[PDB]
């Protein structure tokens, strides 16, 4: 019920902090033989 | 993205004897001091900015010895360079020293 | 014949006692060769892995 | 920090609370991006340590400006921002203070000043101000238009060339007696002048502070 106004913005906003973290690092750093 | 890694293989090894840079995208702030010596195949129609570009090398980091060398045609256009360089180079003084 | 050209010859030479050899030779195929050789000296002694023109 | 640092650190606070623009015109090669980190770390004032802050620099310098801020102070929130437009835009959808110190270079910002116009800063930093030379470009009139308390400019050595590049870096510090050139070329003499235009907001050592300790250039031609 009342989680998902929360989750609409926490879902998007661990994505956003996880890209800005990978975006950051790299914008950082047979035969014979005789 | 390019000029890191090559930045980071000439610091810290030993494994290069040699970098080649521009004298305009190489001259400012890269701080090379593993290099201990340098040569301006060309100087620039702007004096100074060889001088910019030398102490990109020269500084605190160098341990062991320092040099700098440059390569000018006979007198063919290239002295126009060091004519024009040495005659600035009272002003580009005065302004400091 | 009276004139004289005179020419520096500078070249490496590896020289060495051989240890051993291995030449490899394909079953029948195209002839794509491939070998090992090891040389010593009274001091050292290396591994070179061997090109088709040298065998 | 050797005391030299820390004494042009002092300097650039007394032009902090002063309120004046400046050049940090010391010698190559003594910690010249240095000498500015500590205006973050250094004040008790507390708002230098959480504070949104710029910095512009030459396009080769986009790597340093990330290292120092993992030795000299590592506490930093430091933003670079270059890439493909993707790769660089996005990063405005992550920061949106939050985030402090953003890194930046000329051939950027002169077409995005329209989004760096959003956020506000406190302190600007300007590396190899040089870049800024010529009045007539594009770059020097969108530069003037960044917004902070204190612009401070940064150069291996400023200026060097003819009066026709004189004018620019002066007026991009004040513009307080830079109407026009005619009074300007009389303020020995005119040169004494022009050197106290410029020794209230500019330092000079000679490389003696090092020297003490660093052998000459064998210079050849
Ligand atoms: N913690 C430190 N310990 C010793 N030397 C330091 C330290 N921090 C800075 N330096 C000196 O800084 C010099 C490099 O300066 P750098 O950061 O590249 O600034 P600059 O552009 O002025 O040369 C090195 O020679 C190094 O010895």
């Amino acid at each position: 019920l009342t989680e998902e106004m929360l989750l609409k913005r926490e879902e998007r906003a661990r994505k956003r902090r996880l890209q800005a973290a990978r975006r950051a690092e790299e914008h950082k750093n047979p035969m014979v033989r005789y | 993205s390019e000029r890191r890694d090559m930045v980071a293989d000439f610091q810290n090894r030993n494994d290069i004897f040699v970098f080649l840079l521009s004298t305009r995208a190489g001259g400012l702030g890269i701080n090379l001091t593993a290099a201990d010596t340098v040569i301006f195949y060309d100087s620039d129609w702007n004096p100074t900015v060889d001088q910019q570009a030398m102490d990109r090398a020269h500084r605190l980091g160098q341990t062991k010895q320092v040099t700098v060398y440059r390569l000018i045609c006979k007198g063919t256009i290239e002295e126009r360079i060091l004519q024009r360089a040495k005659e600035k180079s009272e002003i580009q003084r005065m302004v400091i020293s | 014949r009276s004139i004289g050209v005179r020419i520096k010859e500078e070249t490496e030479i590896i020289e060495g006692e051989v240890v051993e050899i291995q030449i490899d030779r394909p079953a029948t195929g195209t002839g794509s060769k491939v070998g090992k050789l090891t040389l010593k000296t009274t001091e050292m002694e290396t591994i070179y892995d061997l090109g088709t023109k040298m065998i | 920090l050797k005391g030299y640092q820390l004494k042009g650190m002092n300097w650039l606070a007394n032009l902090y609370e002063q309120g004046i623009n400046g050049i940090l015109a010391d010698e190559m090669g003594l910690g010249k991006t240095v000498q500015s980190i500590a205006l973050l770390a250094h004040l008790a004032e507390r708002e230098n340590i959480w504070g949104p802050f710029l910095i512009i620099s030459p396009a080769s310098t986009l790597n340093n400006w990330h290292q120092e801020f993992t030795r000299f102070v590592p506490k930093f929130k430091v933003l670079p921002y270059w890439g493909n437009p993707h790769d660089r835009k996005v990063i405005r959808r992550f920061w949106s203070a939050p985030f402090h110190v953003v890194i930046t270079s000329y051939q950027l910002v002169v077409q995005d000043v329209k989004y760096f116009q959003r956020v506000k800063w406190q302190y600007m930093v300007l590396d190899e101000a040089q870049a800024l030379k010529s009045s007539s470009s594009v770059r020097w009139k969108i530069l003037l238009q960044f917004q902070c308390r204190n612009r401070l400019l940064l150069t291996g050595t400023p200026i060097q060339n003819t009066m026709a590049e004189l004018w620019a870096l002066l007026h991009f510090i004040m513009p307080t007696l830079f109407d026009s050139h005619e009074e300007f070329n009389e303020w020995e003499n005119q040169l004494s002048r022009l050197h106290m235009i410029l020794k209230p907001f500019m330092l000079r050592r000679i490389k003696k502070d090092v020297e003490n300790e660093l052998s000459d250039k064998i210079e050849i031609l």
